[PDB]
């Protein structure tokens, strides 16, 4: 939790997922790692004082759409998330946009297969939350 | 085969910009009342900024009062599509007027509040009369006149007595058409609500205060 | 954390406030709350009433906005919503910084009661 190399974890998870390793640029500066995606908000991965976070901003109009869709969003949150600390995704706000966040449980940080489960699971929820805020 | 994430991965990069972010309980409680109203606006965050930056005590008090009444109306109108639609529309209209107004020193919000205990009782009493008129009734000429007779004295009282209104006394003596026109708008709002609508009576009872305060806010 | 005794931490937190299986803490003039250890996690939580799941639907936005204002003593900086016995629950996964001793834990407990009052008001109809 302390010798943890997040770049190597991410690289390994993406390999397990069957990613084209040529898409992977320079990661190793211990800044936020960003996964850009075909039709979805980018996924950010970061270490913040020994906590690993996965998150995404949900779009320029997400806070406004939230005014009409908060119940559906809450139900989705309450269904739970097996790879997050507390068993639940969190919502914040960054750059005037709603943010979906996972404080990753250390059980999912042990190897690339485990971290891949967390990343692909996050992808699934990103699809669902972003569509609920359309 | 590759996971959906892998199949849809467009690049992996790093960013020095992309970054995450890190108690007044009475304020928190007040914010939650405002949020129930501000959700009806085009942009709740923009409403919160207008409100928070205002120094108009009476204007902010008018909005807070409305927000509290809105919460009561949502309690009573949530089982009828016509009533909830009415509520959402008055919410949208009130909040849009907040944005248009801006809550400066001279504001549409604040002047039409009761400034004495007597005026408060007059407003409650007239609201109760409106409910009786409508349930005794589109509105007939009789009912229309009775509404006018309830509303006009309240509007005239505010002009006569209020300091939340910033207009010079002498200039207020020019406003007889204001009272006529505002009271007519009240008739129209009540008449349309009655058309769209024990359960019903409770719906009307919670809606009346909002419809009236929204009319006040639209007075030029 | 496997040396951690939740029963003693609660006793300590009470002592230092001038006071006397899931722990049910039901004190004078305070609502009942639950404290439990699960898999090395310490939770504080409470149910929010018979019809809290109904009012949740009605006031979801307002309730979500309050959750987004955060909670300094929770893991992740945020309280969680759950469901138990058909009632909405407010839950805090207590950050380890607030588990070191009785003074710290009393601050988490105090904080929880304060947030619970805020959410109760949000759920009254």
């Amino acid at each position: 939790m302390q010798h943890l190399d997040i770049a190597e974890l991410v690289r390994s998870a993406l390999e397990v997922s069957g990613c084209d390793p040529s898409l992977i640029g320079g990661i190793d500066s211990h800044s936020t790692i960003v996964l850009d995606l075909f039709a979805l908000p980018s996924i950010c991965i970061s270490v913040k004082d020994d906590d690993v976070w996965i998150w995404a901003q949900l779009g320029a109009d997400s806070m406004v759409v939230l005014q009409q869709r908060a119940y559906e969003i809450l139900m989705t949150i309450m269904e739970g998330c097996h790879f997050a600390r507390g068993g639940q995704l969190l919502l914040g706000e960054q750059n005037g946009e709603l943010t979906l966040k996972a404080l990753v449980h250390p059980d999912f940080l042990s190897d690339g297969e485990k971290f891949s489960t967390a990343l692909n699971g996050f992808y699934n929820y990103l699809e669902v939350f972003s569509r609920s805020l359309m | 085969q590759a996971t959906n994430l892998a199949a849809n991965l467009s690049a992996v990069r790093e960013s020095a910009t992309a970054t995450l972010s890190g108690e007044d309980f009475p304020a928190l409680i007040k914010q939650a009342s405002l949020d129930a109203l501000f959700k009806c606006g085009k942009d709740a965050e923009a409403l919160k900024e207008v409100f928070t930056n205002s120094n108009n005590v009476a204007g902010k008090k008018a909005i807070m009062e409305f927000a509290g009444l809105f919460r009561s109306a949502l309690n009573a109108t949530s089982d009828s599509p016509e009533a909830k639609t009415l509520l959402m529309k008055v919410g949208a209209e009130y909040t849009a007027q907040i944005i248009k107004d801006g809550l400066k020193e001279k504001s549409a919000f604040g002047p039409w509040l009761p400034e004495t205990k007597k005026a408060e009782a007059k407003l409650e009493n007239l609201e109760k009369q409106l409910l009786d008129i409508i349930k005794n009734n589109e509105l007939s000429k009789l009912s229309t006149n009775l509404v006018m007779q309830e509303v006009m004295p309240y509007i005239a009282s505010c002009i006569e007595h209020n300091f939340g209104c910033t207009l010079d006394p002498l200039t207020r003596s020019n406003l007889t058409h204001l009272v006529d026109k505002a009271a007519a708008k009240a008739v129209e709002a009540l008449d349309m609500c009655h058309q769209k609508l024990e359960a019903r009576h409770l719906e009307m009872q919670t809606l009346i205060p909002l419809l009236l305060r929204n009319v006040f806010a639209q007075i030029p």
